[PDB]
């Protein structure tokens, strides 16, 4: 019983820092991710270019292997350390059994490390929640999410960061059965998610794709302008 | 116990006999007077197998 | 009251209240009674349950071919000291190829439990051991404490409301020494039936009896050699 | 300085003028008054930072 | 002030620390008086006993502790710290004799004891040895020496020396006494030691209370005096 | 309320010591580096300008770290020595392992991880020091980076130190340059920034410090320049102030 | 009641258990050191508490090598520990390089030692500020450190009681170019400015640093010089 | 007081309350005395049965560490058992490394350093024990020692540890200790234990007597107290 | 006060273990019933989103080919304990060529269910139900965070366990049959749950001595649901 420390329970059976460390994620930048049937795609919002510096270093979407893709929320330093560890874990797994690394094993690694990191004596838990997207077994699209407690939790679409309830609520009203594939409709689905974002500034949108066989492709802020134009065309056709 | 707890035994034994209400005091009246004055009820019990 | 928190801190009256709190934690265990004859040592405990469908938690557990223990208090420390007990048995069984005298074993138990009562970082062990054994000089009934002041007796009883059991031992410690096994065991449960409230009766499923003899190996029983021991009784004098 | 430290500078420079039996305030009265208020902050081997 | 309740060894404001200067009167819980005298090629220790009991012995009560065959010492304060410091001094003098091939000078031992007390002071979480040690010794090419060791770790060493309970007065008398430039022909030293303690305490007592520790440049062996010769000196100073 | 250690969180989830480390940063020396191709610069303000020093070190905030990289620094000064020795050791380990100069980004992330390991672990003092980066590589050319006690690092082209440099960043945005790689232009711009932002009347050269880094034919030399060109830079900038008062 | 102890920052300021250590340093014995053109002169202020104490036992001016002098203003028992550290460390340098260690390198490593002791959180820092000097490569140096692990370089400075007044006098009286003897004169002047007046061959203790090496002067030449030097 | 928590901190007057609280903890424990004669050392402990649950021969505070050295402890019993084990270990090491019997002063100094080290640090408490050490040697005679909870260890002729610490040595010192053999001192210790606290606060006590000296040829053991039965036939004559 | 695992109460007790028993209560419910025909077992999933894939959340895991499990409380402490049991079972088969019986499994788990210690970490926050078939027929086993392990004939855990045990003791006797116990359990489930019972809410795990393999029911559970 108190917000210190991590080790003792509440008198009604809670952990304060486990519950409180998710708030740092919940005040963090928004990053969504869906799975198609063949091409999986995701993206972050709030690029927030401050007019005088470069932004190629602030990239919140990366990869550990050619088959898996990353995202996170919360603070950036824990994401840096966890991904730098996870690359070496992926490569050590590759040094073992010669398969491409399954998404399930590396999510069990990351959440397990995060949890046994939390259980120890006075280590501040990683206030992040990762998005781990891959299509490995005959191109079966999978995306799991993490938690500061360290619970991998398999979804079909995902939304975190600021206002994640509303952004996930849009996918409730959007995600019918016949999404994909239909890759173009998955493209427009990512575009409608970016239009349903908390700010949807139009130029602060950064999205990355994976066709389950190719590499990670960073798009261009003219294709997305065409996507916003055809989405506004669909809104006018609704009228 | 103190003297007042024995007094509580005595009086609660009287009215436990008066739950029956018929006759004078019995030994079980004193027993149930004790069984009220005794606890402090625990009955907790757990982890001690 | 700010000094009543830790094991290391002496009280301004000199009484470590952590020890007495460990004693009170021991007092919330099950009832059990240990008593010996000149030739046979019998310890009898009481079982309890979580629910009606649930099983009964065992108390008497096996240790060695001539050593068996009762227990009251914590269960993790109980199995911890069980593992240590079995280890201390089989180590000298391996080295010296003899069964142990009981006294040096229980001194090892006290020296084991001293360090978690003096340094900081480990709590004292809530423990209720009653140990029956056979060295060259016959049966021994030892009892323990969280203060590691192990006591040798002829008849003891620890747990909840064990005082009536102690008075029964007072009024039959002259009688325990000469009798054979059967009425000795029914003296033991004529302590356990006073460790209960009188509005219920000691059943089969709630009791276990362990006999070790000078020629008899330590054996635990449950309902089946106990239904023979449960006959031969009268009712309580209501 | 603060606002009311400069006032103290001026008035105690006038005091410095009057202790030399004068009513006129030279610059050396200010040279003493600056040092009088200077005892607000001094003290280094504290650069660190 | 405090304020900080001075529990552990930290710096209090303006500017001091209180643990060691509470340990300065851990000597004063001893209830004892110690006097060292260096005037010429001899050196004299004197210190009383406090024995009220007839059931208590007399040989085992001595605070004159022979460190080595040419180094003796005397202790005040509480007895356990004193005896522990004595065994440490014995062990380190033996280490000197093993490593460097010759008998240790009296100064280096004081430096090592001061270093041990400073290390017990520098690092926390150990009680800092509230006992004061006074050493004497003969050195070649330097004559006699007297040194004092603090619990504070500040060793010093000088001619007329005293520590214990009542030695502000003893140092006052030795300021008034070692200012005249007389020679010190060893009975002068015995007389000044006995009379300075006999003016501080003003008891003028039996030869059974004080212990006299001497070392002289005619036999550099440390020497403890006997009842008969203590009585001989006492009636020799009786005028 | 929920103060005591660096670890664990305060319930927001916010932090205590990262914020207080930045507020420890703000009361320190001001530095900057500028947008420049074919070279890059560093500026620094002299703390403790008392007359009884020696200045025989030639470098007080600048540390020519490997060959082609220097670093300004700001904050608690002994922790800067602690980090700079280790950072030289990291760069020299990289050179030992590969016989290639370190391409500066993994160097920056390595130092950020060194700082971050003291952010998570407990109970340790995190480094209350931000510090700059200039350097050259085989992959991007001249570079600029901003280290932070959080372990976050920013790739800038015009950098930021604390309360004495927020107005400097405001002038850097309002007087932003792009396209001019002429180093003397950026040096005049930095002279203007330290002229306004530092409270030094008329910008005495003993209170300033300027270091540059140019690419010369294979060598990538680092120029800790001397005082006389600083003097004529001051005269040039004050002639530009006369040009500014031509509108009166 | 905060800071307490060594693991956290303040809400806005600096480290209180460094500031108080500096306060205990400033509450120490006065001293002065002056870098001249040819040598550097160190001198202290050493008054015994009584007339009982001996002045051939404890020594303030202490050599680290044959060409490096070092004094302090603070607490002796910590002073000896860090000096012994510097002794062993300079000998390790002379093991590795077979060459006498430069004073800047000593200041680097001693500063690293002291900063390591200011690292969190179980020991206190030193109550010791140093004055390191030596005639390395012709040009002499003068390096003052502090319990925070930092260091400086002075022309002339002081440490102890009334160090601000001694610093104003060294700002006033001293200048860049003097000799060793003139530096000795103004050093005894700025020491006698703030000490008690009863100053003999024993109350002060002076070591100099020639280009011929370190030299720790004797009371013979001290009473030869300080017998009403002005 | 307050200021009384850890064993490493001092007080504003300069003593350690943990040592003091550990000292007066043994004050509540049972009375244990000791006295030597001209050719031996006699121990004796007032030991109490709880009510009716003991066995008269359990948990005896008269230990026996060495062939000629044994303890007469009082205080916390398990702490005394642990300290007895450390004493046995030290005597074993001396016998291993030097090949003869441990002198009692050296043993007492090592045990006193062990006690003192357990008074030094803050993670452990001071011991709650106070005990005796007796010995005999043909080249050393009888030596009787005494160890407080702090670690101040020195010698006596006689001692008492318990409630009646003063009230025993009130009349121990009127014993003519030098001219008597220890067989007289047996019934002396019997009358000393028997005079203090016959029936007052508690109900019943029980006597043990340890015994070392020239008569045992260097052995240390409990007397055959039942043989010659020195207490009760003198105890019934000591009530008048 | 009570502030840590290294301090008793004036009356008992931990006072950390108590808060772990309190932290049992937050979880979803689960019910297992021992029948001599075989052990049946059930759980609630408590699905939040339609994006939340239902077969991904594990409640019944497979330790051995004839040993099931169910978890109640913190997911990751349970995952650690399942990991350790999966290791230890295999070591027992390794060193003995036989199946570790489920009571011995539970003794092995409860050896360090309380080995909690931060020096010389925290106690775990999950209660576990073990179902399996040893040589003595089927076994149903109930442990706790405190390691006080006992056998239970039909134990219910988690939230709303009180009326679950109440209506369970209402319906239970010793000689139940399989499908009757299955429907009797799912009646209690749809009495304690808040959502409409369907194919995604619950899942069953049935182990039999002649049907040792596949301790699971997949979409025939739909047919079992529609029979009520």
């Amino acid at each position: 019983s108190y917000d210190r420390a991590i080790t003792v329970f509440s008198p009604d059976g809670h952990l304060f820092q486990v519950e409180y460390a998710q708030e740092a994620v919940k005040k963090g930048s928004t990053a969504v991710g869906v799975r198609g049937r063949d091409i999986v795609v995701l993206g972050v919002e709030k690029k927030s270019v401050a007019k005088l510096q470069d932004e190629r270093t602030v990239r919140k979407i990366c990869a550990l292997d050619d088959n898996v893709c990353m995202a996170f929320a919360g603070l950036t330093a824990d994401a840096r350390i966890v991904i730098n560890r996870a690359r070496v874990e992926c490569q050590s797994h590759r040094l073992t059994v010669e398969d491409p690394v399954t998404v399930e094993y590396i999510t069990r690694y990351i959440a397990s490390l995060k949890q046994r990191y939390t259980q120890s004596n006075g280590r501040r838990p990683f206030g992040i929640s990762a998005l781990i997207v891959g299509f490995d077994f005959d191109g079966t699209p999978r995306l799991y999410q993490t938690d500061p407690s360290g619970t991998y939790h398999a979804w079909k679409a995902n939304a975190i960061g600021r206002g994640a309830k509303s952004v996930r609520e849009f996918l409730e009203k959007n995600y019918t059965d016949e999404a994909i594939e239909t890759d173009d409709l998955t493209i427009k689905l990512v575009i409608k998610a970016l239009l349903e974002v908390v700010q949807s500034g139009g130029k602060n949108i950064e999205l990355a794709v994976m066709r389950r066989d190719q590499s990670l492709k960073i798009l261009n802020p003219e294709e997305i302008e065409k996507y916003v134009a055809e989405i506004e065309k669909e809104k006018e056709e609704n009228e | 116990f103190n003297g007042a707890q024995c007094k509580a035994v005595c009086v609660e034994a009287g009215m436990i006999a008066l739950r029956r209400g018929a006759t004078e005091l019995t030994h079980e009246d004193y027993m149930e007077g004790i069984l009220e004055v005794q606890a402090k009820k625990k009955a907790n019990l757990q982890y001690y197998a | 009251n700010q000094y009543d928190n830790d094991v290391t801190v002496w009280s301004p009256q000199g009484r470590i209240h952590q020890i007495e709190y460990a004693m009170e934690a021991v007092k919330q265990g099950s009832a059990t009674v240990g008593l010996k004859s000149k030739t046979h040592a019998v310890l009898v405990a009481l079982k309890r349950a979580q629910s009606e469908l649930a099983a009964h938690q065992k108390k008497i557990l096996h240790v060695d071919n001539h050593i068996g223990i009762s227990i009251a208090g914590l269960t993790a420390d109980a199995r911890l000291l069980c593992n240590f007990m079995r280890q201390e048995c089989l180590d000298s069984r391996f080295v010296f190829d003899r069964p142990l005298p009981v006294s040096r074993l229980v001194s090892l138990i006290g020296s084991k439990t001293q360090i978690p009562t003096q340094r900081y970082g480990r709590r004292p062990y809530g423990v209720g051991l009653l140990i029956a054994g056979y060295d060259d000089m016959g049966p021994h009934i030892f009892q323990t404490c969280p203060s590691a002041n192990y006591f040798d007796c002829r008849a003891m009883s620890i747990g909840a409301r064990s005082q009536s059991a102690r008075t029964y031992l007072e009024r039959h410690m002259s009688e325990f020494m000469e009798c054979n096994l059967n009425e000795l065991v029914k003296h033991g449960l004529r302590a356990l039936r006073e460790t209960l409230p009188a509005e219920q009766d000691l059943t089969t499923k709630n009791v276990s009896i362990g006999i070790v003899g000078k020629d008899l190996e330590f054996t635990i029983y449950d309902d089946d050699d106990v239904s023979p021991f449960l006959e031969g009784l009268e009712e309580r004098p209501q | 300085a603060s606002g009311a430290e400069v006032k103290g500078v001026c008035t105690e420079a006038g005091m410095y003028a009057l202790r030399e039996r004068r009513v006129h305030v030279t610059q050396e009265d200010f040279e003493m008054a600056v040092a009088k208020v200077m005892q607000k902050d001094s003290e280094k081997n504290m650069s660190i930072k | 002030s405090a304020g900080f309740d001075r529990h552990i060894t930290i710096f209090s404001p303006e500017g001091r620390l209180y643990q060691v200067e509470y340990a300065f009167k851990a000597i004063n819980q001893g209830g004892l008086t110690s006097v060292a005298v260096r005037g010429k090629d001899c050196a004299v220790i004197v210190t009383q006993k406090k024995v009220p009991d007839k059931l208590l012995d007399s040989s085992t009560v001595t605070h004159l502790f022979k460190i080595t065959e040419n180094i003796g010492c005397v202790m005040t304060g509480m007895t356990a710290d004193s005896r522990s410091q004595v065994q440490r001094a014995r062990y380190e003098a033996a280490n000197w004799k093993y490593k460097y091939g010759y008998e240790i000078p009296v100064d280096m031992l004081c430096k090592r004891i001061a270093d041990i007390s400073q290390v017990y002071t520098q690092n926390a979480e150990m009680r800092p040895l509230g006992c004061c040690m006074i050493l004497i010794g003969i050195d070649e090419e330097q004559g006699p020496q007297v040194y004092k060791c603090d619990p504070a770790g500040y060793y010093c060493g000088f001619k007329a020396t005293a520590a214990g309970v009542k030695q502000t007065e003893s140092t006052s008398f030795l300021e008034k006494k070692v200012k005249k430039k007389f020679d010190w022909t060893f009975e002068q030293t015995v007389e000044t030691a006995i009379t300075c303690l006999s003016t501080v305490l003003s008891i003028d007592f039996k030869p059974s209370e004080i212990e006299v520790g001497v070392v002289t440049v005619e036999n550099p062996k440390f020497r403890i005096l006997t009842e008969a010769e203590i009585d001989a000196h006492l009636v020799a100073l009786a005028e | 309320r929920y103060d005591s250690r660096t670890t664990i969180f305060s319930p927001e989830g916010r932090l205590y010591q990262v914020e207080y480390a930045m507020e420890a940063i703000g009361h320190a020396g001001t530095c900057l580096g500028i947008l420049a191709n074919d070279g890059v610069l560093l500026a620094a303000e002299r703390r403790n300008i008392h007359k009884l020093l020696d200045e025989v070190f030639f470098s007080e905030k600048i540390y020519k770290l490997n060959e082609d990289m220097a670093c300004s620094v700001a904050g608690i000064t002994s922790d800067a020595n602690v980090l700079t020795n280790e950072l030289r050791l990291i760069a020299q380990r990289y050179l030992l392992q590969y016989q290639e100069p370190i391409p500066c980004e993994q160097l920056v992330t390595a130092l950020c991880d060194i700082k971050q390991a003291y952010t998570q672990f407990g109970g340790k003092r995190p480094f209350g020091v931000s510090l700059l980066y200039i350097g050259w590589d085989k992959h991007y050319g001249f570079q600029l980076y901003q280290s932070d006690p959080s372990g976050n690092y920013g790739g800038w082209k015009a950098t930021c130190i604390g309360n004495n440099s927020a107005a400097a960043v405001s002038m850097l945005k309002q007087d932003y340059k792009e396209g001019e790689m002429t180093l003397k232009s950026a040096l005049a711009l930095a002279i203007k920034v330290l002229n306004k932002t530092m409270d030094v009347s008329k910008l005495s050269a003993e209170k300033v410090e300027i270091a540059t880094l140019t690419r010369e034919n294979g060598k990538t030399v680092i120029r800790v320049l001397k005082q006389k060109e600083v003097e004529q830079l001051i005269k040039k900038h004050e002639e530009e102030e006369a040009k500014a008062e031509r509108e009166k | 009641g905060y800071s307490f102890s060594l693991t956290t920052f303040s809400p806005s300021g600096k480290l209180v258990q460094i500031e108080y250590a500096l306060a205990a340093v400033a509450g120490g014995a006065p001293s002065v050191g002056i870098k001249a053109a040819n040598g550097v002169v160190l001198a202290t202020e050493k008054k015994q508490k009584s007339i009982l104490y001996d002045e051939r036992s404890v020594h303030k001016v202490e050599p680290i090598t044959k060409h490096i002098g070092l004094v302090y203003s603070g607490m002796g028992p910590d002073y000896r520990v860090l000096v012994h550290r510097a002794r062993k460390l300079a000998q390790q340098y002379y093991l590795v390089y077979q060459e006498p260690i430069p004073t800047a390198q000593l200041v680097q490593r001693v500063a690293s030692v002291m900063q390591e002791y200011t690292q969190s959180g179980g020991v206190r820092p030193f109550g010791v500020s140093l004055l390191i000097c030596g005639w390395n490569e012709g040009r002499p140096y003068l390096f003052q450190s502090d319990p925070s692990g930092a260091y400086f370089a002075w022309k002339a400075t002081a440490m102890g009681k009334n160090y601000v007044n001694g610093k104003t006098f060294l700002e006033k009286r001293y200048n860049e170019d003097l000799e060793l003897e003139d530096a000795i004169h103004t050093a005894i002047l700025t020491l006698k400015e703030s000490f008690e007046g009863q100053m003999t061959e024993d109350n002060i203790e002076v070591g100099i640093c020639n280009e011929a090496g370190f030299r720790r002067l004797t009371p013979t030449e001290v009473k030869d010089y300080l017998a009403a030097i002005a | 007081t307050g200021y009384d928590l850890s064993a490493s901190t001092f007080s504003p007057d300069g003593r350690v309350f943990q040592v003091e609280y550990a000292m007066k903890a043994v004050e509540n424990s049972s009375t244990a005395i000791g006295i030597r004669c001209k050719d031996g050392v006699v121990f004796g402990v007032e030991k109490l049965v709880l009510s009716k649950l003991y066995e008269e021969g359990s948990n005896k505070r008269l230990f026996n560490v060495d062939r000629h050295v044994g303890m007469a402890v009082a205080g916390l019993l398990a702490d005394a058992r642990s300290l007895a084990d450390i004493a046995r270990e030290e005597a074993s090491n001396f016998r291993s490394n030097f090949g003869y019997n441990i002198p009692l002063k050296h043993l007492a100094d090592r045990v006193a350093m062990y006690v003192h080290a357990y008074t030094l640090y803050s993670a452990v408490r001071p011991f709650g024990c106070s005990f005796m050490l007796g010995s005999y040697s043909v080249n050393d005679g009888a030596q009787l020692y005494m160890i407080d909870p702090s670690g101040v260890s020195y010698g006596y002729w006689g001692c008492a540890i318990g409630k009646a610490r003063q009230a025993a040595k009130t009349e121990i010192e009127k014993l003519q200790m030098k001219e008597m053999t220890c067989r007289d001192i047996v019934k002396e210790v019997a009358k000393i234990i028997y005079i203090v606290h016959d029936e007052v606060k508690d109900k019943a006590f029980e006597l043990e007597l340890s015994w070392v000296g020239e008569l045992t040829n260097g052995r240390h053991e409990i007397v055959p107290k039942d043989i010659r039965e020195e207490a009760e036939k003198y105890a019934k004559e000591s009530l008048k | 006060y009570d502030r840590g695992v290294n301090t008793f109460s004036p009356e008992g007790r931990l006072f950390q273990v108590e808060y772990a028993i309190e932290a049992i209560k937050l979880g979803s419910t689960a019910i297992g019933i021992q029948t001599s025909e075989g052990v049946c077992l059930a759980v609630e999933k408590r699905i939040t989103s339609p994006l939340m894939e239902p077969s991904s959340i594990e409640k019944i895991v497979e330790i051995d080919a004839h040993i099931g499990c169910a978890m109640s409380g913190l997911i990751a402490d349970a995952k650690t304990l399942i990991d350790k049991a999966r290791v230890e079972t295999q070591n027992h088969w390794f060193t003995y060529n036989e199946t570790m019986t489920v009571e011995s499994v539970t003794q092995a788990v409860s050896n360090l269910a309380l080995q909690f210690g931060e020096e010389d970490s925290r106690p775990f926050g999950v209660a576990l139900l073990f179902g399996g078939v040893d040589e003595k027929g089927p076994q149903l086993f109930h442990m706790d965070p405190s390691g006080t392990f006992v056998q239970c004939d039909a134990r219910a855990i988690g939230s709303a366990s009180e009326g679950a045990q109440s209506s369970l003791q209402e319906v239970y006797h010793k000689s139940m049959t399989l499908k009757e116990a299955i429907k009797s359990s799912l009646i209690i489930l749809k009495q304690v749950m808040e959502e409409k019972l369907n194919a995604t809410n619950i899942e069953l795990a049935t182990v039999q001595p002649g049907q040792n393999f596949h301790m699971f029911t997949k979409e025939e559970l739909e047919e079992v649901i529609k029979d009520i």
